[PDB]
């Protein structure tokens, strides 16, 4: 894989045209299957039939391109994620064999993007106190971090005494 | 039905024309292309040799004064000592009206030697004589100068060659001059000094020098006092003092260039060509007779006296057949040969002429047109340009035949001679080869390699990044002059060498070469006119600016979007600066290479290695759409001077050193290439472009590198012959199953079937430790190509970065339906 | 390149003294550029000027230093993270015949340090169920992890049902 | 299927480049190594003729002392007696400022005759000129001298060759001399003694013994009282006192050192190169005309009058082509053959040509360059080395072509050519061969076996514990000047050929030679950086003892373990003397032969024949590791003159007797080598170590033997070549089932797919008698070589120590797949 890998987020989001059915992939990928879209929530599967779509650009830096086989109505929302899953590309065998560059790019290029899909989620679909708020340094102080699971009409709240986060049902 | 078969390649590059001649045995010893590579005589093939940068060709004379015209240089070996390894480059170059030449020793300019003698305009019909030990300068119209060096390698003098006796002709014979058939001469005495007096005007000054024979006698005339008075002095004794015009004989100097002393002469000129042979100095060709030799007196160079007719003395050759015989080359091979506009004249080897007067029996061997470029000896043959240039000429002697036979030694490889302009011939040190080579117009270089009694001979093509406009060399050594383009900062002087208006879907092609090329007033053309429209644009060398000239400029903003193509076929877009603001205004649109990171020589519909660059717009109404008057680039040629070496694998190197950042200056001849470097190691570590104030970075710091530009080697075997029991399965469906590439001592492979080939490996891991080279590899690679099933497909054997190569053969396993 | 990666949390935080200006950068970094520096919640700019910070150390395998221009009041609170873009832009040839230590090491460690500002920002700064809760081990089953978007006013409540999470309105 | 091949190797070791050339005929003639051994001009193998030592070279008359320059060194045979066999080998050697004549007869210094003529910087520049009964030294700067040998062996004279007449010259017509075209001569008279006058300065003192010829007369000029006087004697008369400075020829000595006698004259120089030819002494290549030779008068070869033009007088030749021709070599083959820088020149052995003035029709043959090393004349042919000293030429005259052809007899061997520096010839006794030796810088030498006729030509390469300098001979004898290392003992002079670093595992390697090789500020090192790294160093001779020079101390004791690599690849524990304390202070490091009993030559990572010993460190903690500034080893360089043999298979031998406890003396020339000892029967018993003083002790007791070093034959036959219906099957994977190893006359053999070889047996139990020693065995043996299945796969024939060998060919039946 003798391409270069940028700095871009693995996930894109677009308001669609009236009759649109190109819309751009900035970010790099390898498979066609590792690349999830939704419409309006609802995820499409790749095909020629109504209602699918087709792909390409696997491998390219970037600019791969997403045709919908039905043209989207105005305002519509486009969704396109990046969904590798995490394994070895590879395989070295033990006794002298040969080496290339192309398999130490491939290995790295697919690692760095694995790392990109996670951190992208992380930057864009999670939460996260502010960076300088005055958390404890020490991840085995829980106070703030572990949430217990919620019951039917619960938040979550912090306790009176200040030491953890508590399910507590709320009513009128 | 598997066949195992194999290809060599002895013969070089075959013409497209013998591809169905599978009874010759040369189907398989040749190759479909051989670019950037030469045949070795054991049938391998080896990447071509690269060039290290001396200097650029400037006008020393003048403020160094760039030199872009390549009709302005003209260069030449001198061997001084060949066991010291003493050989001088030596240039004639333009010096304001006048010339110069700049003597080069060591990869460095020695002293300039300058002459108001010659004009910059007959620089390139100036030729050499090369003499054991001095250099005679010859044209056709300026009296012979000497070269000879002084004491020191920067000690040289010009000086005038003067003859102690003239050569002398009778210029009447070929209705030259005044017919003294119907005159009378009479003599004052027979002895001693004489006047001799003409019935009519026949003397002029250039008869001073002369000579004149009657009634057995000669005598050398002295003084012209007028038209039919002159002074002489007698050689030997007349019997009478009347001679009759039709028995006598006059001659004047053969050589001259006064034409104002009365009474006034002709302008003869001086001879053009010329050779040390044994012991006589051989010159000929002069203005007044093209046809026509001299040969000096037996061991004394400088003395052309022909009064006597028997001996040792000097004497003349005249070359004629049917039509004009002028004499173009004077080769020192067996016994003299002389090519002419028409025919090849020697004397064969078998008869024992002591070369005198009347003992020389040059004859008519084979009609055979020679041009001006100088005949060249090497591999027991003689090779010499044919007079329309498309053709290299072979001269063997045959005995079975009694002469001299001359024959296409390009006869198998038309397809890829151009017009050749230059050539030289090399026996370098170590390799298995002897090189004849020769530039062409198009700005190529053919490469022969040449065993003719083993049946070697193989023609390849070598291209670079520029145009090779000279090549110089007798065997020792091997120089070039190659024209380069340089990234010339704000400045704009070339045009794009192709530009092209395509439709959205980018498979239109409109060339527009030529409008963009010519200024505003002589063409024009309309482009981006409907949405999604494009403009591409290619040259040979990397650009970062353009310049454009609208005849009519768009009526509002195209919204330009701009993309160049990197070396995996990959369009990348970039923001440059427009200052058109989409092309509603004159103005220039610059960019970075920093915007161009990726930019690599790329192939877009059979244009091969081309830095592309495509503009779309993406506007969707504009009113007027705007009219090209030209387009120009930030580029300018220069003219350098590199020197061949087997031990480069680079063009235009130069060694270097890196800083402990990595930056590299000092590459101002480079400007604006890509370059890639190689370590003292023998490992390409990458590439990178060298700004125009010649800066580049490098990945290794604190390094000694060697930095130059790639010249990117391709073999392409002949097509698969796989002769069954059905008979020659020439035009049969075949699919190569297993593709083996034998290879010796090589780095950085690719082999397949294109556009998806396989990279070869060069590391061995389990036994590699980091940092160190890994040496040439030598082995058998066996590939799956996945070709089609086409009868006469292509496989290549390439390159991916700079560095040693040799292919010594191709295997196939081809299933034969 | 020829680096080790220790186990440091790619953030720290600090409570200055009274006039202190030099602050220790515990973590490997490779590059000025990618450490952010807030002071009482302001993100600071590297230069000279007052106001402003200095860094030291990059390359380092026990990181490095900041060295604030103003001397820092006291208990004033200086946080340094470390935000290293995740891409790829130096590449190998496809065939190489010379891969240095510092190559190597370097595409090994720049993924390490990558993986670890991811972990930090988990570890420190987010937000997660008790390792020993019973989450629904099928990662398609998101009713106690996928949130709605909170609107004016708006609280994450686990509905009625009990089958997800949905925003509830409070006013006082 | 199964395919029953087989491999002759009458074409000797093939460059791997035309590995896939089975079309040609020489594919199943050829090997890929052959090392230490040659080819008869049958198809076998014979291990190469071994050496026996003669001398050391030494400064005799400077207390001894030891040459250590192999350019102060340059001997050559001298055949005076061929009946009596008497030839003598002459070395010119360094003495003091000057040289000495070492006549060396029987294996014995016969007498040193001292010259102080020339001086030991010129020694190299030295060339001779054998006649039937004397040897004349020539150098371009120092007169001709005769070296004859008196009434003994021991009675020899150096004296001067002085000619009765010397040629002459006019170095005018070269702009060498003053240019009198304009002047004007006057005589006193015509006839007797007279005083030729010039208008100008002309004259020099190089004149006395010139000529001067105008209007039909000659004079030899007798004294030079200015440089517009001088006093001549008619030779033949004049016809008048008056000569025009263009029509007359002023010729001065041609050979003449002397630049001091009023008026001062330029120095001209003597020849250089020479030969006797039937009745005449040609001498050439003088310093101030390198491309002229002279030929004396027909039967006096010390007359070089050239006043006459007619007859059998004494006359010149000059070599003239397209620039340099200076003579390099003057062969007497055919009519008389001139190697020159450029071009070969020679008549037509078809021509009728008797040696004279004016009949001798030498001309420019084929372009091939030549170097200064003298030609050979061998098997029907001319062989000499090109000017760039990395190809060997073959010139033969083709009656079809008309002319001399040159071709490169090293066409199919390019691989093994490096730089050659020195050639021979040998026809040895009893061998069915003729050989061209020839060796090179890197110290190896290249063995030519030729028979022209039966297209015998094969290539092989010898190598010696050493480097050799100079092969001399003529084909009666062949010597060598060899350069070997000896034990020093206590005293530190050499570096070590090889050194690296390794990890732990042992697999990194990691060069450091330069660092260790360097002096302490140029270049240093820091080793054993970790627990359990390797410090690696090989040398191609034995060595006892390391002085390590420290630019860093190590901070506290490594706890070094030392181990050294024996015959069987095992590495074995020994305990030597550490001065350094664990690399903590500077010191030497000693052992003794006993500790490194079983050391022998082997191979670490392709690299072959080196004795190797590692250090490991074993302490865990060292807070500063130790740079290493230098490494020195108890060995020092000596200079041997050989005599090779045919008789002997061991190298620098010597006939030596054991006493009663095996103790042999005086092997002080082999100190610190591994020597094996062969008996008088043919059987060799074992190997031992000589000690620095000389002294060994062999199993043999009360014996006398042959004592001297080995040099390994190794025979790999070309790839498998088993051409089937389907193809070539080139690059098909093939099997070895058998392996057949053909053999003459021969001990001790070993063959094999490595690293398990099999041995040859050369014992017959029940048929074998103890004390006996069995001849040399000849028959077929039978081998499964257990090889895997790769096209390129190598078998290897080599033995196992000294002794006879002669491979005539190698089967296989072959499962080609």
């Amino acid at each position: 894989s003798n391409i270069k890998i940028n700095d871009v987020f693995q996930r894109i989001q677009y308001a669609a045209s009236a009759g649109q059915t190109q819309f751009t992939i900035p970010f790099p990928f390898f498979d066609n299957e590792y690349v999830l879209v939704w419409q309006n929530g609802v995820q499409l599967v790749m095909g020629g039939a109504p209602g699918q779509y087709g792909i390409s650009g696997a491998g390219s830096p970037s600019g791969g391109l997403i045709t919908l086989v039905t043209p989207a109505a105005l305002n519509d929302i486009i969704t396109i994620q990046g969904d590798m899953p995490i394994d070895r590309t590879s395989i070295y065998s033990a006794t002298i064999s040969n080496l290339t560059g192309s398999d130490l790019n491939g290995d790295f290029n697919r690692e760095v993007v694995m790392m990109k899909q996670i951190q992208t989620t992380q930057a864009l679909l999670q939460l996260q106190y502010a960076p300088w708020l005055e958390v404890s340094q020490d991840p085995d102080v829980t106070k703030d971090r572990y949430l217990p699971l919620l019951g039917s009409g619960q938040v979550w709240r912090m306790n009176d005494s200040g030491t953890g986060i508590e399910a507590y049902t709320i009513d009128e | 039905p598997i066949r195992s078969i194999s290809n060599t390649f002895n013969r070089g590059e075959l013409d497209p024309t013998l591809f169905a001649r599978d009874d010759l045995d040369i189907y398989d010893k040749g190759a479909r292309k051989l670019r950037n590579m030469i045949a070795l005589w054991t049938g391998a093939a080896r990447i071509a040799p690269g060039t290290i940068y001396i200097d650029m060709m400037v006008d020393r004379e003048n403020g160094n004064a760039v030199i872009q015209d390549p009709l302005m240089v003209k260069g030449f070996d001198f061997t001084y000592d060949a066991d010291a390894e003493i050989t001088y480059t030596i240039i004639i170059r333009k010096s304001g009206t006048n010339i110069a030449f700049d003597i080069y020793y060591a990869d460095t300019l020695q002293t300039t030697v300058t002459s108001t003698a010659y004009l910059a305009t007959q620089i390139q019909d100036i030729h050499v004589a090369a003499a054991h030990d001095r250099v005679l300068i010859l044209h056709e119209n300026v009296q012979i100068r000497q070269l000879k060096r002084g004491a020191s390698h920067s000690s040289w003098s010009l000086t005038t060659f003067n003859p102690r006796v003239y050569p002398t002709y009778d210029f009447s014979v070929i209705g030259e001059a005044i017919n003294y058939q119907s005159f009378t001469f009479t003599l004052s005495a027979t002895t001693g000094s004489i006047t001799i007096t003409s019935s009519s005007a026949v003397f002029t000054h250039n008869h001073v020098g002369g000579l004149f024979r009657s009634l057995g006698g000669t005598a050398r005339i002295t003084a012209v006092a007028s038209t039919t008075s002159a002074s002489a002095t007698v050689l030997d004794n007349f019997t009478g003092t009347s001679c009759a015009g039709n028995l006598s004989s006059l001659a004047e100097k053969l050589w001259n260039s006064d034409t104002t002393t009365a009474p006034v002469s002709a302008n003869r000129g001086w001879p053009a060509r010329g050779v040390f042979y044994l012991n006589r100095l051989i010159l000929g060709r002069s203005l007044a007779v093209k046809n026509l030799v001299n040969l000096s007196t037996a061991g004394v160079y400088d003395n052309f006296d022909d009064a006597d007719l028997d001996g040792l003395v000097a004497f003349s050759v005249t070359f004629n057949g049917k039509g004009e015989q002028s004499v173009q080359s004077i080769v020192a091979d067996d016994s003299i040969l002389f090519t002419t506009a028409n025919k090849l004249f020697a004397q064969s080897p078998l008869v024992e002429s002591p070369i005198t007067i009347n003992n020389v029996y040059f004859a008519p061997q084979s009609q055979s047109p020679a041009t001006s470029i100088e005949a060249a000896s090497i591999d027991n043959q003689t090779l010499f340009v044919s007079s329309d240039r498309t053709k290299v000429m072979q001269a063997m002697y045959s005995t079975a035949d009694g002469k001299y036979i001359t024959l296409p030694a390009t006869m198998l490889s038309n397809s890829i001679v151009d017009y050749i302009n230059s050539n030289g011939t090399w026996e370098p040190a170590g390799i298995s080869t002897r090189l004849y080579l020769a530039t062409q117009d198009n700005g190529t270089m053919l490469l022969y390699s040449t065993l003719q009694t083993q049946n070697v001979a193989g023609w390849s093509l070598r291209t670079t990044t520029g145009k090779f406009r000279q090549v110089i060399g007798e065997g020792r050594q091997s120089h070039v002059i190659v024209e380069r383009e340089i990234n010339i900062g704000a400045s704009f002087e070339q045009t794009l060498d192709y530009a092209y208006l395509s439709d959205p879907t980018f498979k239109a092609r409109y060339d527009v070469t030529e409008f963009f090329a010519s200024s505003p007033m002589t063409s024009a053309i309309g482009v981006l006119e409907n949405q999604n429209d494009y403009i591409l644009i290619g040259n040979q060398a990397p650009f970062t600016a353009l310049d454009i000239d609208f005849n009519l400029v768009a009526s509002s903003d195209c919204q330009l979007q701009f993309e160049y193509l990197d070396g995996n076929g990959f369009w990348d877009v970039f923001t440059p600066t427009d200052n058109t603001s989409g092309f509603t205004v004159d103005g220039t649109i610059t960019w970075t290479f920093d915007d161009v990171l990726n930019w690599a020589p790329y192939q877009v519909n059979a244009i091969e290695n081309q830095y592309w660059i495509r503009i779309k717009r993406l506007a969707e109404t504009v009113n007027t759409a705007p009219v090209i008057g030209q387009v120009l680039i930030n580029t300018g040629n220069r003219i350098y001077l590199e020197r061949q070496s087997f031990d480069e694998y680079m063009d235009s190197t130069q060694i270097v050193t890196s800083d402990s950042n990595g930056l590299v200056t000092g590459l101002t001849h480079l400007a604006g290439q890509q370059v890639y470097a190689i370590t003292e190691d023998g490992a390409t570590i990458g590439s990178s472009f060298v700004d125009a104030s010649g800066e580049t970075s490098v990945k290794n710091v604190n390094t000694t590198l060697t930095v130059g530009m790639q010249y990117k080697p391709e073999l392409i075997p002949m097509p698969l012959y796989a002769p069954t029991q059905m008979g020659d399965s020439l035009y049969a469906e075949k699919y190569v199953q297993d593709l083996y590439v034998d290879y010796v001592d090589s780095l950085y492979l690719q082999a397949g079937f294109r556009p998806q080939l396989t990279d070869i490996p060069n590391m061995h891991l389990g036994n590699y430790t980091l940092g160190q080279s890994v040496p040439p590899q030598t082995g058998i690679y066996r590939i799956c190509p996945r070709g089609d099933w086409e009868p006469r497909q292509e496989f290549v054997i390439t390159q991916s970065q700079p560095g040693p190569m040799t292919i010594i053969g191709v295997g196939y396993n081809v299933e034969v339906a």
